């Protein structure tokens, strides 16, 4: 059933929420690397559409 | 040739077509410099790409 599936999205969202509490600095070095990553790739985009404009 | 610089002579050459001709006429356009520019330029965009793809490879 879906209704385990979304309870199990959020209460499991709770449930990664604890488990990053387990490893909040793991969980920073982890995000962090995502998002320098991602903040890069909207950047190097961003900008060199701009300069093509 | 020496490597030399064409910003430099250039203006030798002008006081010394100002005098070889009585007149300044040879209105030359200038070498070289053109070329030192966009090699400046072009390792500049060297310098963008290898440097921020580095940088992501450190991030990595």
């Amino acid at each position: 059933g879906w209704r385990q599936f979304v309870s199990g999205f959020n209460e499991a969202l709770t449930m990664a929420w604890r488990a990053l509490a387990a490893n909040k600095m793991r969980t920073l070095l982890t995000m962090l690397g995502i998002i320098i990553g991602i903040a890069s790739v909207v950047s190097i985009v961003v900008v060199g559409d701009a300069a093509k404009q | 040739k020496e490597g030399f610089d064409s910003a430099e002579a250039e203006q030798q050459l002008t006081r010394l077509l100002s005098l070889r001709h009585g007149k300044k006429d040879f209105f030359t356009w200038n070498m070289d410099g053109v070329l030192k520019t966009v090699e400046k330029t072009t390792r500049t965009l060297q310098l963008f790409l290898t440097l921020v793809a580095v940088i992501s490879l450190v991030v990595g």
